[PDB]
């Protein structure tokens, strides 16, 4: 997604709120690198490092599945439609394409004569 | 040999009249590769061959012929049909490789010809057709997998078609 | 000189020596089965008589091995 | 529709050799024929336009 | 801050104007044509005013800024290797090695062994540093340096040694 | 000549001692294996009866030597995992695939349907133990329980089904006596007796309905790697919708129809979730659904070319996907974590691993002709003679058969690994040796693959 | 070697019942071929040079001349020895010296 | 080529002496851009840039403000480039 | 005779730097080298029939 100007370095002040704001960012962003450099700075280890965001990151897909959905509103309605809808699309499809393979067979002849294969 | 058709025979002979050059590159280089392992594989081909000596005849190709026809045998009994199911498979899968040979035959006029393509040829053209037409109504090739059984429905279906249609004119 | 960057190896160059010398152990078969269309006849094409239908191989075209 | 200088061509090719390029007399033959056979090509065409014009008076 | 705003537009300037040029010698020429226009509003300092210039920056900058700019060599981002070239191999892999293929250049090994045993005694002494430090939470944006000489060894030390060569 | 030596297996870990136990599991095992292909290869038009009704021939069955292939490969990548533990549970759980080697042999081998099914759930039973045992993640009974009321649920209809038919029209037994069957008249009472035959096969071979049986046992890990070959097969040991559909229904290809199309989705909407997913071995998961998919669609076309294509993509799944999980597994005992995004690193720390990866995500892919160039085109050659339509759907699907294989290969091809300090060796003598198993195998079908698609041919 | 490779078609596309919009849009880029191709002349090559880095070292190794030299025998004499010993099929250069022969040549020159 | 370290310090010396802004003669090595030469606000990132274009082309942003000295310069660029063994 | 014996020489050449590929003779440095003197000859092998075919 793009609006009409990309957004990069648009509309910035320096104000008094936005100034401790960059400070509330730097302040975990320290805490977080600081136990990071605790572990990565030591020959005593050896092995993989867990990190509390990344397990909870593959978390989010593999579970809390139906936790969630307890809403389901006009908008699973609509996801549905999306998904067994497409099924009864195709239905439409093959059966009129196999109807007009069907009437050749028996009158007026279509296929090919050199044709042995299945 | 025997079976395959192919040409008769092919000309090539070089004649070689215009600039003398260094003869040919061609001529050159197919008279000195000859002698020069040609030989040798021949040579050594030909130690072996005689080294054999003994040698086994072998049946090789098996009999069994007939042994009454699906379709003269009827009714569900393991005693009757069992004899005929394998006749019918034994004849498909040769069948199979009946095509082969004559699909064969028209891969070998494509190369002979090249040029000439659908220009010449026709012997093999026709003896395609025939044959796949054939091959379509009879064997299968329409009425799913092999089965012996469904084999005398489809020969009902081909021949119910004969009837009506020969009826009315 | 540098002391670089450094791998395990010594596990990872074990296994592939480990692997071709069980090769080698039964390439001495597949050496045997070049000398076997070599020195032992393979197979005639001719036509049967009849007196025997099948003995030892039934029917088996090419290759001593197969039958 | 030329086959007769057209067929001269093919007789340089058969006995070419090396050095193959050096074939200017053939060549000519396939540039004189079907220069003539384009120019009768136009010539019908021009037939064509006159009669159109001779058809429009009447 | 201020300062750091227009220093950051101005580096990116410079880069972009020899996208548009192709001469070096015409590079120079707007080049000083670029120096007059921001010195006329650095002699005075204002709150509201060199705010609005600054949103004003972006203007005109952006109307000509893809014409695809050059990063020359090995930049972060941009075109032409910015990963490649260097594979390079992890310090974990070098202790990895297995015994006899060890064996071979025993220079390398040796001297490995005893940066490895002064890291091991320094880990102890440089854990007690870092949380000697006045914060009472974690750290505060960047990681402090040594108070101790003796000791030596600021906080990190696999952090310089050991990281890639091409 | 096949059971009896494999029944001989349970009294040989139990009577040998302490110290070896896995050498005298995995050896022996090796042997019987080579006297599967010694035998069962011969036979003539008509492939002819074994034995009486207990074991029976293969007639167009290659997928047996698969089952001897795993025989020993099913202890290979477990030596990892059971070491930590007691003893005894280790005989235990060696016993456990000695069972299910008695059960998938028998499945494959006898030619009934009635005692078949006696064997068909039978195989249920010893995999369910090693599912709910072993997890090292949680959820083991969130997959135990939908591991049998997925399958039982689907399978338990074919009582009402298989019994109705021999009860009616002769008897089962033999199949090769099986030539009794007459055609269905197609009506509405004549539903259900199709329903049942089929959906007992359709929660083995995962569609797009009634799919997530699969990822729920792929996902919580029974033991290592190892038991996620035995989950691959129970995929092809839903083998009778070969012979179902040939001899008890021919005439019935019209209720087929609409289950066809519901596969045909299966394709795209099942690989477009193959994607964006976080778990390694959840990747593998969702392409099993649609590899096996294609299967499907094979079978109920019903045509000569389609059951080559079909009976070849049951082997050459067989040995891909469980070549899959044993990268699966050889990142998972190093990194003690299934997730895609930070076990992180080939090359520079897994040197000759690498080429191993390369090749198993190749062969998903339509590679120089091994099997799945076998398997897979020869369905979609055949799918253009039931409707021109298809490959519009099906060409769509070729180009997500590399988002399986290159998105699992480029997310492991970044030489990172700043969080990771594990994984000091790269691989054991064992572990290499695992992935050589798999697809040198699949490279000598290369050269004669008869021995891979036989029905006819 | 441009005239016995690129030459050959655009004389045998003119002679022809097929589109007209599809032959206009073939004689553009005929004469687009000469922008690009001087753009890596008078662009980089040609003119002031425009220093990449201080003390650039740019040297001729013998691996270099033994393969540029060799090369150089490939795309001059692909002209004499492809399209002479090749027996063609029906000769296209016949009609229109100056609309289709010469248009060409002129494309390039322009 | 390989690079040394006193060759690196005499390569960032000729381009700074030839800048003509910059006085020969009062600037050598030791003394700093930011207090001893009379250098703009705005002139220090045009140096920069200047000498990133002669050697390996690597500046940072967040570090630009930190490298002002000809002499820090020249180690910033040589550890980041990896430079002396 | 000699068009069908030699096409296959072209095909052989390139593939016996991969026969050897798998480990069979130790060659330290030479392996960049031994693809350049298999395809050195393999030119030439090809300019045979080539010739042939223009007779």
């Amino acid at each position: 997604x793009x609006x009409x100007x990309x957004x990069x370095x648009x509309x910035x002040x320096x104000x008094x709120x936005x100034x401790x704001x960059q400070a509330e960012r730097l302040a975990i962003r320290s805490r977080l690198k600081r136990e990071y450099q605790l572990q990565y700075y030591d020959p005593s280890r050896r092995g993989v490092i867990e990190d509390p965001a990344l397990v909870r990151w593959t978390y989010a897909r593999s579970a809390n599945i139906y936790p969630n959905f307890r809403p389901n509103t006009k908008t699973s309605l609509l996801g549905a439609l999306f998904g067994i809808g497409p099924l009864v699309f195709w239905y439409y499809v093959f059966k009129t394409d196999r109807d007009r393979k069907e009437k050749l067979i028996q009158e007026g002849k279509l296929d090919r004569t050199f044709n042995i294969s299945y | 040999x025997x079976x395959x058709x192919x040409x008769x025979x092919x000309x090539x002979x070089x004649x070689x009249x215009x600039x003398x050059x260094x003869x040919x590159x061609x001529x050159x280089x197919x008279x000195x590769x000859x002698x020069x392992x040609x030989x040798x594989x021949x040579x050594x081909x030909x130690x072996x061959x005689x080294x054999x000596x003994x040698x086994x005849x072998x049946x090789x190709x098996x009999x069994x012929x007939x042994x009454x026809x699906x379709x003269x045998c009827q009714e569900k009994d393991v005693l009757c049909m069992f004899e005929a199911e394998m006749q019918w498979r034994r004849d498909y899968k040769v069948d199979q490789e009946i095509v082969n040979i004559i699909q064969e035959r028209l891969k070998a006029c494509q190369q002979r010809e090249g040029e000439s393509h659908r220009q010449n040829c026709a012997k093999e053209l026709e003896q395609f057709t025939q044959v796949v037409k054939a091959y379509q109504d009879r064997y299968x090739x329409x009425x799913x997998x092999x089965x012996x059984x469904x084999x005398x429905x489809x020969x009902x279906x081909x021949x119910x078609x004969x009837x009506x249609x020969x009826x009315x004119x | 000189r540098l002391f670089i960057i450094k791998p395990s190896g010594f596990y990872d160059k074990r296994f592939l020596k480990l692997l071709r010398f069980y090769i080698l152990l039964t390439g001495i078969p597949v050496a045997i089965g070049i000398t076997l269309i070599n020195v032992x006849x393979x197979x005639x094409x001719x036509x049967x008589x009849x007196x025997x239908x099948x003995x030892x191989x039934x029917x088996x075209x090419x290759x001593x091995x197969x039958x | 529709y030329c086959a007769h200088y057209l067929i001269r061509f093919l007789k340089c090719k058969r006995d070419s050799f090396p050095n193959f390029l050096a074939c200017k007399h053939e060549r000519h033959d396939w540039d004189y024929c079907e220069h003539l056979d384009y120019v009768k090509r136009m010539k019908e065409f021009e037939r064509e336009r006159r009669l159109l014009q001779r058809k429009k008076r009447r | 801050t201020h300062q750091q705003k227009v220093l950051r537009l101005y580096k990116r300037a410079l880069r972009h104007l020899e996208s548009w040029c192709i001469h070096r010698d015409k590079y120079r020429y707007f080049a000083c044509l670029l120096r007059a226009r921001f010195d006329e509003h650095k002699n005075e300092k204002d709150m509201v005013k060199a705010t609005q210039l600054l949103r004003e920056a972006e203007e005109e900058f952006w109307h000509g800024q893809h014409p695809q700019p050059y990063i020359f060599p090995e930049s972060p981002g941009g075109t032409s290797y910015e990963r490649y070239e260097c594979y390079k191999v992890p310090e974990w892999c070098l202790d990895d090695w297995h015994p006899s293929e060890k064996a071979m250049y025993p220079d390398y090994f040796a001297k490995r062994e005893q940066w490895k045993k002064l890291r091991r005694e320094s880990w102890e002494r440089e854990v007690x540093x870092x949380x000697x430090x006045x914060x009472x939470x974690x750290x505060x944006x960047x990681x402090x340096x040594x108070x101790x000489x003796x000791x030596x060894x600021x906080x990190x030390x696999x952090x310089x040694x050991x990281x890639x060569x091409x | 000549k096949y059971i009896i030596p494999t029944i001989m297996l349970m009294p040989l870990t139990w009577l040998s001692k302490n110290n070896m136990i896995w050498v005298n599991s995995t050896a022996h095992s090796l042997l019987i294996s080579f006297t599967s292909l010694l035998l069962m290869n011969q036979f003539g038009d008509n492939s002819l009866n074994f034995s009486l009704l207990f074991f029976s021939d293969s007639l167009s069955t290659p997928l047996l030597i698969l089952t001897m292939w795993l025989l020993p490969l099913m202890l290979m990548a477990s030596q990892h995992h059971l070491s930590k533990e007691n003893l005894t549970r280790k005989k235990l759980f060696i016993t456990m695939l000695i069972s299910l080697q008695l059960f998938l042999i028998m499945t494959f081998t006898a030619m009934e349907l009635i005692l078949f099914y006696i064997l068909f759930e039978a195989t249920l039973v010893p995999t369910l133990i090693i599912i709910t045992r072993w997890g090292n993640q949680t959820e083991r009974l969130n997959a135990g329980l939908y591991f049998l009321f997925y399958t039982l649920a689907g399978s338990l209809p074919l009582l009402v089904a298989l019994i109705y038919i021999q009860n009616t029209v002769g008897s089962l037994n033999f199949l090769m006596l099986q030539y009794w069957v007459q055609p269905v008249h197609n009506s509405w009472s004549n539903v259900f007796m199709w329903l049942a035959c089929m959906m007992a096969f359709m929660v083995k071979m995962p569609l797009y309905g009634l799919h997530l049986w699969l990822p729920k046992a792929h996902v919580e890990a029974p033991i290592a790697g190892s038991m996620v070959l035995a989950a691959v097969l129970l995929k092809l040991g839903g083998y009778g919708m070969l012979r179902i559909t040939l001899i008890l229904n021919p005439m019935t290809d019209f209720m087929a129809y609409p289950f066809i199309m519901l596969s045909l989705w299966g394709m795209i909407m099942t690989s477009s979730i193959c994607l964006r997913q976080t778990d390694l071995k959840s990747l593998i998961a969702y392409s099993s659904v649609s590899h096996m998919a294609l299967v499907i669609v094979a079978i109920l076309i019903q045509t000569p070319w389609s059951y080559m294509g079909a009976t070849a993509l049951m082997i050459a799944h067989g040995l891909t996907s469980s070549m899959l999980f044993c990268l699966a597994n050889s990142n998972y005992e190093r990194i003690h974590s299934r997730t895609m995004i930070l076990a992180r690193g080939l090359q520079t720390l897994l040197p000759l691993m690498a080429t191993w990866w390369l090749l198993a995500s190749l062969t998903n892919l339509a590679l120089p002709p091994t099997i799945n160039l076998i398997g897979e085109l020869f369905v979609v050659m055949s799918t253009f003679s039931w409707s021109n339509i298809t490959i519009i759907l099906m060409g769509v699907n070729m180009v997500i058969t590399a988002l399986y294989s290159l998105y699992m290969l480029i997310m492991t091809q970044r030489g990172k690994y700043t969080y990771h300090i594990n994984n000091i060796s790269p691989s054991f003598t064992r572990e290499n040796a695992l992935m050589s198993l798999h697809i040198l195998p699949l490279l000598l079908l290369t050269l004669n693959p008869k021995i891979i698609l036989g029905p006819l041919y | 070697t441009g005239f016995y490779s690129k030459d050959l078609i655009i004389e045998a596309a003119n002679t022809s019942y097929t589109n007209a919009w599809a032959l206009l849009m073939t004689l553009i880029a005929t004469s687009f071929t000469a922008i690009y191709s001087t753009r890596i002349i008078f662009f980089a090559l040609l003119g002031q040079p425009r220093f990449p880095t201080l003390v650039n070292i740019n040297e001729n190794n013998p691996l270099l001349i033994n393969s540029i030299k060799r090369l150089l025998i490939g795309s001059l004499f692909a002209g004499y020895i492809i399209s002479n010993n090749i027996p063609p099929t029906t000769i296209p250069q016949m009609t229109m010296p100056y609309y289709l022969k010469t248009t060409a040549l002129i494309v390039t020159i322009l | 080529p390989p690079l040394t370290l006193e060759g690196i310090k005499d390569r960032v010396l000729y381009v700074l002496k030839l800048y003509d802004k910059i006085d020969p003669e009062k600037l050598s090595v030791n003394s700093h851009f930011m207090k001893d030469l009379g250098l703009d606000s705005l002139d220090q990132v045009e140096i920069i840039m200047a000498m990133e274009d002669e050697f390996g082309f690597e500046i940072p942003d967040i570090d630009a403000e930190k490298l002002m000295c000809p002499q820090e310069i020249v180690d910033y660029i040589a550890d980041k480039k990896d430079v002396y063994e | 005779n000699m068009f069908s014996s030699l096409s296959l020489v072209t095909l052989l050449l390139l593939t016996m730097p991969i026969m050897m590929m798998s480990f069979n003779t130790y060659k330290p440095s030479n392996y960049p080298l031994y693809v350049k003197t298999a395809i050195s000859y393999a030119f030439i092998t090809s300019m045979i029939p080539t010739m042939m075919f223009i007779h």
